[PDB]
């Protein structure tokens, strides 16, 4: 009598006293045990939980709170302690990530088949950039790109923090750098990145800024 | 008569696809003096 | 009567399983003169 | 007449999603001295 009925994040199916599906929130107690320490996710407060599922189920039965309000899903992994990001390390930086978006560009490239992970005027952006036996003259599609998968909620030309999750959650315990990088890119403070921000802050010049990329 | 009920649920998905390649190692150490 | 037709095919499978760690970084870049 | 058997089973699903991404490479050797 169910299985007809999808529940938001957080949610499952639980008959109502007419045998009819409603949704009610999750017993966090009968979410999958993490098949390994990646499927945990850490919190504002350096705070574990076991799952994705573990932090919905936990938040969903909540709203309105203060001390909630300053409280919010940091990152996947477990809760470790995060070295400070030197400045050494935070320059040597932006050219490592933008180094490593033009290879998960590359390594999408050969996974694509069909249009369903680039376009077709793109995979040619990558076909004119990866036959190179030969610097600046690849990156600037990448970072584009990047920003493109992101600004979503909405598309405005600016990222939102909540728009940055889906990379400074994955990234965070992998390079302790990420959170430092990401605030530091917004020049004027405004408390989002709007693409110029986000260009420069890669190294790009302006001059290459081609608002058609994303 | 009537049509039975609908079939089961079919096979699981297949697995997924590899994550994507880490980032490049960090810096080198300066030289000896 | 004997028994009529056989029900619709069911629903889709569920998703997959998620794939593996992705391949180390490449070697970092040598620490300059 | 009573209802006949339940159908074929469903279509398979969706291949699973990607994997998380790979560990940085390491750290690269020194350089001039
Ligand atoms: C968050 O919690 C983690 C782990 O519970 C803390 O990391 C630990 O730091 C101590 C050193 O003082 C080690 O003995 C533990 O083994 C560390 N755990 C890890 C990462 O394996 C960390 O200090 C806390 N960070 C804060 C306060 O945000
Ligand atoms: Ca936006």
């Amino acid at each position: 009598p169910c299985q007809n009925h999808h529940c938001k994040h957080g949610k499952v199916c639980e008959l109502d006293e007419n045998n009819t599906p409603m949704c009610v929130c999750q017993d966090p107690t009968s979410c999958p045990a993490p098949i390994g320490e990646f499927e945990k996710v850490c919190s504002n407060d350096n705070k574990t939980f076991d799952s994705s599922c573990h932090f919905f189920a936990t938040k969903c039965t909540l709203e309105g709170t203060k001390k909630g309000h300053k409280l919010h899903l940091d990152y996947i992994g477990p809760c470790k302690y995060i070295p400070p990001c030197l400045d050494s390390e935070l320059t040597e930086f932006p050219l490592r990530m933008r180094d490593w978006l033009k290879n998960v560009l590359v390594t999408l490239y050969e996974r694509d088949e069909d249009n369903n992970l680039l376009t077709e005027k793109q995979k040619l952006r990558v076909k004119k950039i990866h036959e190179n036996e030969k610097n600046y003259n690849m990156y600037i599609f990448p970072v584009h790109w990047q920003f493109g998968q992101l600004d979503q909620h909405p598309i405005d030309g600016y990222l939102s923090h909540t728009e940055l999750a889906p990379l400074r959650a994955p990234l965070i315990p992998m390079e302790h750098c990420t959170t430092r990088f990401f605030e530091t890119c917004d020049l004027d403070n405004d408390k989002y990145i709007a693409l110029d921000e986000w260009a420069g802050c890669f190294g790009i010049k302006q001059k290459d800024i081609d608002k058609d990329l994303v | 008569g009537p049509p039975g009920p609908p079939g089961p649920p079919g096979p699981s998905g297949p697995r997924g696809q590899p994550g994507v390649m880490g980032f490049p190692g960090p810096k080198g150490p300066p030289g000896a003096p």
